[PDB]
């Protein structure tokens, strides 16, 4: 049975990964008024298959050459075990906190493959993508650690509970205009994707592992918001219904992800630390001390069973 | 309970002997330290949490967070004398013996 | 037991792939880092102590909890504005 | 899945013995980070989940990464490898030998003392309340909002005097 | 008017520094105003994660009650009726 | 035109609706109509164990009712 | 059998090698402008999934546009060492096929085929994009007509 | 016959509504959220691609490529 359920699990986000990669190209051509691959098979449902193959066949420390990629897609993965659709794999209270925190992982990998490679070109974005990630995660924390409190449990579960009548953002929007960016920022998506603008070392398996590990990371995040910030409908008769909500608007985000890699430019390096430091940090302070007064200037202080 | 206590205590012991005894460098030094940090807060944990107690828990978190600043400024140490020399090696501090 | 499994299983994928990866084909300092991680630390710890506001908030000293929550933050961001007015958010060297 | 602690014991232990026998920091940090794991999953195990979690996301996250961060931009592992990896590989092998060879010494004198090995699994958790909500670490760490503020005042003072003290250093 | 002056100018230069100060303050005054703060500390009190170990009656005590649902304890009706 | 996005669209859309209905109906069948129980403190352990004990079967899925 | 299938591998995994087609766009000079007009709308290199710039050591193909001089020869020799195996080229223009108007100058590499070998040539100053597909399509059928496995499973 | 760009007819004013509108466009992204709405629009579009061995560009008589000696 469980050996099934992990199945289910993994195998199809995979799928959905390559299947992302393709309406990622397809998307943005159509937004270059091109149209994206239509050829290798009907309407493109190959190329993904096309390159993974192309990518084992090229050719090339063993020690961080494995462990850094397979460490991060293991992160990736695990990262999709304790969420709820609608009844969740693993139940675990603190499981927003287990999730922190293997996304903040992934860092030791992007610094084990800088200090292994002798390039101080190398070392230069190192430092500089690992500092931006580390800061942005920062807020990512915190944002949570200022919801949270409407529902007095670091679970997952609650989430819906309390959503039942109305979304999480409605109230919010303050941080919701947040956690929709620093997670373009851990991804070191655009605008801030300065870590792969500025080039001047991946092979190309590390470098599907990688590239896989991201993509499923965006797929998460964007899950993460439509179960935080955008309650679907637990009607306990329809979990078919909850997962099919949360299917829509994880394609939604998942597309809106690709609408701002077409239309914006990039951060440069220190306007986007300026951003973080002089604008969300404040912010961020006075919304916690803000949803902390809440609770309290009004009776809405929630329970824990 | 006992056995990993005793091994923790062991594992202290050994971070002991790493910063006593060197090796050229300073970082595996502070590296150790850090060691002994982390055995010192299980232990506690463990103690409190299988006594029941709980108004005893805040310790932990005490003593790390004063870790996290007591090797933060050892670190900072260790980069001035690294831009103040060249290296963080430790057979350059021959000075202060005059 | 069951995280146990699923770890296990997701390394051993990522390195079946990568064995078929395998198979398949036959620097001076910058004071501003050391600065930016040290604020990252003292951020962290703040993160740490502050975390346990779900469950402080339902004991009986409002007029306490609410009190030492402003207080951390206020002072931090104290220490944050005099960090700025001292330049080590500027990255002009 | 009885000798759970022990092992998780012995491998803290070995994690700070590598770093006790110094070697090359690149491969002494991750045996740092294995220390921190191992031991954080022995609190687990004990039932301090939110301790455990508390660890993963601050000392790794967020000690760990500058530890490797200044590491790297501060240090040259310069060619002190004369296979010195290598000996202190044996040299631990050797220690690590010595100390099974300790262990299985000493239960012969200590039985029920140092180690209970016949029943190794028992004596981990000795009461519970069974019936009881409110009995998770998550209570006795919020303490300091209601009780034991003068431990969150000095940890925010300890703070608000880090950061002046680092500043007024590094220039 | 140097005041106004200042936060006309702020306003348009630098306003994410007047929204944080302006929640800074909305939250540490609010508490000291609203009616409905109390009430939560009367309802924490009231919630009962543990059990009410009973007493004897060996006295003359007439507050406490003989039964639960009896009327002569502490009542709290004003929170269904909130 | 912008109609020849739906064979991916659906595609991740299915195999992202997979998991949730996959695990629920899992968790389903195994624990026999009802869903998984969870235990976020001991109170609701001590139940489960409980029933355990009294199952008949040593499995926990089995509400008796009256008729013990 | 054994012979049939192995045949079918190597179709499939030309297949692959066919399709997923990665470019380093070494473009000098004024046989760029088309390659970009390429990559345009109009032909939309990436319908045939072939990207439209990524870096070299994760790319396939390599295409050489405009005139190759003795300092930015050095460099494209490294390029080419540092590419990995497999690795197309695609020499894009007269100036470096026969170096062009500039053949009989003293700064230039008078062909491209002299520093680095080729598998497909294209004529032009400039070419027409519509040129540029079609040598791209038959480096696509000089894939496809490859017998590795067949070779070596009877090497 | 000059002109001038990147520069007002005079000096501003210090208004609140201007202030307010400033405000408020560096807040909620004005701007950006229009030019998300470009690109909307542009995605809802016909592109111009064209399948090339069965569809191939315009050209004019006057064109030059291969080269082709004549007869009488
Ligand atoms: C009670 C409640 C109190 C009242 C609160 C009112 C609402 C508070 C609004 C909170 C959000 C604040 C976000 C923000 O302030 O961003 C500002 C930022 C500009 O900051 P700066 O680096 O200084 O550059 C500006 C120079 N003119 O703007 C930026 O440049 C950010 C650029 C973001 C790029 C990503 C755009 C993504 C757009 C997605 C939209 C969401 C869908
Ligand atoms: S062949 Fe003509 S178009 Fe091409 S690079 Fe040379 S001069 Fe420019």
């Amino acid at each position: 049975m469980f050996f099934i359920n992990i199945l289910t699990l993994l195998v199809p986000i995979l799928i959905a990964m390559a299947f992302l990669t393709l309406v990622e190209r397809k998307i943005l051509g159509y937004m270059q008024l091109r149209k994206g691959p239509n050829i290798v098979g009907p309407y493109g449902i190959l190329q993904p298959f096309a390159d993974a193959m192309k990518l084992f066949m090229k050719e090339p420390s063993m020690s961080l050459f494995i462990i850094a990629p397979t460490l991060s897609l293991t992160l990736a993965l695990s990262l999709w075990v304790p969420l709820p659709m609608p009844h969740p794999l693993i139940n675990l209270n603190l499981g927003i906190l287990f999730i922190l925190a293997t996304s903040s992982l992934s860092v030791y990998s992007i610094l084990w493959s800088g200090w292994a490679s002798n390039s101080k070109y190398s070392l230069f974005g190192a430092l500089r993508a690992v500092a931006q990630t580390i800061s942005y995660e920062v807020t990512m924390a915190i944002i949570l650690l200022s919801v949270l409190l409407m529902n007095g449990s670091y679970s997952l579960q609650t989430l819906i509970t309390t959503q039942e009548h109305m979304w999480l953002l409605l109230p919010a929007w303050p941080m919701a205009m947040m956690w929709f960016i620093s997670t373009l920022a851990e991804t070191n998506r655009a605008p801030f994707d300065l870590t792969e603008g500025e080039s001047e070392e991946y092979a190309a398996g590390p470098f599907a592992l990688f590239f896989m590990a991201e993509y499923t990371n965006i797929i998460l995040m964007n899950a993460l918001t439509t179960i935080i910030f955008l309650g679907p409908l637990y009607y306990i008769n329809l979990p078919e219904l909850y997962s099919t909500n949360f299917m829509m608007e994880a394609l939604l985000l998942s597309s809106t992800f690709l609408w701002i890699r077409a239309s914006y430019p990039r951060f440069r390096y220190d306007q986007l630390m300026h951003l973080l430091w002089k604008n969300f940090l404040p912010l961020t302070l006075a919304l916690c001390m803000w949803h902390i007064s809440l609770p309290i200037f009004t009776a809405g202080v929630p329970p824990y069973m | 309970m006992p056995s990993t206590f005793f091994n923790l205590t062991m594992a202290f012991s050994l971070s002991l002997l790493g910063t006593l005894m060197f090796r050229s460098h300073l970082m595996s030094t502070l590296l150790c330290l850090e060691g002994m940090v982390l055995s010192l807060f299980i232990m506690t944990s463990v103690t409190s949490l299988n006594s029941n107690s709980m108004s005893s828990m805040p310790i932990p978190i005490t003593i790390l967070v004063f870790a996290a600043c007591e090797a933060a400024v050892g670190l900072a140490l260790l980069v001035k004398v690294s831009n103040t020399y060249g290296t963080d090696y430790v057979q350059n501090l021959n000075l202060l013996q005059c | 037991m069951n995280l146990y499994t699923v770890i296990f299983i997701n390394i051993l994928l990522s390195l079946t792939l990568i064995l078929v990866a395998f198979w398949l084909p036959q620097l001076p300092f910058s004071m501003k880092f050391f600065l930016v991680a040290i604020t990252f630390l003292l951020f962290d710890l703040e993160i740490a102590l502050l975390l346990p506001l779900p469950w402080a908030i339902q004991t009986i000293k409002t007029s306490t909890m609410m009190i030492m929550a402003f207080i951390l933050v206020t002072i931090l961001s104290l220490g944050l504005a005099y960090e700025w007015t001292q330049k080590g958010l500027e990255w002009t060297e | 899945m009885n000798n759970y602690i022990f092992v998780l014991s012995s491998l803290f232990l070995v994690g700070c013995l590598g770093l006790a026998l110094k070697p090359s920091l690149i491969y002494g940090g991750l045996g740092l980070i294995v220390s921190g794991f191992v031991g954080c999953l022995m609190v687990l195990g004990f039932g301090g989940s939110f301790l455990g979690l508390m660890v993963f996301l601050i000392y790794l996250g967020g000690m760990l990464v500058v530890f490797g961060y200044t590491t790297a931009m501060a240090t040259e592992e310069y060619p002190e490898t004369w296979g010195s990896n290598w000996l202190i590989l044996g040299f631990l092998v050797l220690g690590v030998i010595m100390e099974v060879f300790l262990i299985c010494v000493l239960n012969y004198y200590d039985e029920v003392g140092v180690i209970n090995l016949d029943g190794l699994g028992d004596w981990l958790m000795y009461e519970v309340d069974d019936v009881g909500v409110m009995l998770e670490g998550g209570i006795g760490v919020a303490a300091m909002y209601s009780c034991a503020t003068w431990m969150m005042v000095v940890a925010g003072w300890s703070l608000f005097a880090g950061i002046f003290i680092i500043i007024e250093i590094t220039r | 008017g140097r005041i106004s002056a200042f936060l006309k100018n702020a306003w348009a230069k630098e306003p994410v520094l007047v929204v944080s100060f302006s929640v800074w303050g909305l939250a540490i005054i609010m508490p000291m105003i609203s009616p409905y703060t109390k009430y939560a500390s009367m309802i924490n009190k009231a919630t009962p994660y543990n059990y009410p170990v009973p007493v004897r009656d060996d006295g003359n005590m007439p507050d406490v009650p003989s039964h639960p649902q009896d009327p002569l304890g502490p009542s709290l009706d004003w929170l269904k009726n909130l | 035109m912008w109609f020849e996005i739906l064979p991916g669209l659906a595609i991740m859309g299915v195999c992202l609706v997979i998991p949730g209905v996959s695990t629920a109906y899992i968790h389903k069948f195994t624990n026999g109509g009802k869903e998984k129980r969870v235990a976020r403190v001991q109170y609701q352990w001590y139940l489960m164990e409980r029933d355990r004990r009294i199952s008949g079967v040593n499995r926990y899925y089995v509400s008796k009712g009256l008729e013990n | 059998r054994a012979e049939y299938v192995v045949t079918k591998l190597d179709d499939l995994i030309n297949w692959a090698r066919r399709s997923s087609l990665w470019p380093m766009t070494f473009g000098l000079a004024c046989c760029a402008v088309e390659m970009m007009h390429m990559a345009a709308p109009r032909y939309d290199m990436d319908r045939f999934g072939v990207v439209f710039r990524a870096s070299p050591r994760q790319a396939d193909v390599m295409i050489v546009a405009g005139t190759l001089t003795n300092k930015m020869a050095p460099a494209l020799r490294k390029v080419y060492d540092q590419m990995p195996e497999p690795r197309y080229v695609v020499s894009m223009g007269s100036c470096a096929n026969g170096g062009g108007y500039y053949h009989y100058s003293y700064s230039v590499v008078r062909g491209c085929d002299r520093i680095v070998p080729v598998d497909i040539y294209v004529p032009g100053c400039p070419p027409t994009a519509e040129a540029l597909l079609y040598g791209i399509l038959q480096l696509q059928r000089k894939i496809k007509r490859e017998q590795k496995l067949k070779i070596w499973y009877r090497r | 016959t000059y002109k001038y760009v990147n520069k007002k007819e005079q000096e501003s004013e210090v208004d609140m509504k201007s202030a307010t509108d400033n405000a408020a466009r560096i807040l909620m992204w004005t701007e950006l959220i229009r030019g998300l709405g470009m690109t909307l629009s542009y995605l809802f579009r016909e592109p111009a691609t064209i399948n090339y061995p069965f569809e191939k560009g315009p050209l004019s008589p006057r064109f030059r490529g291969e080269h082709a000696l004549r007869r009488y």
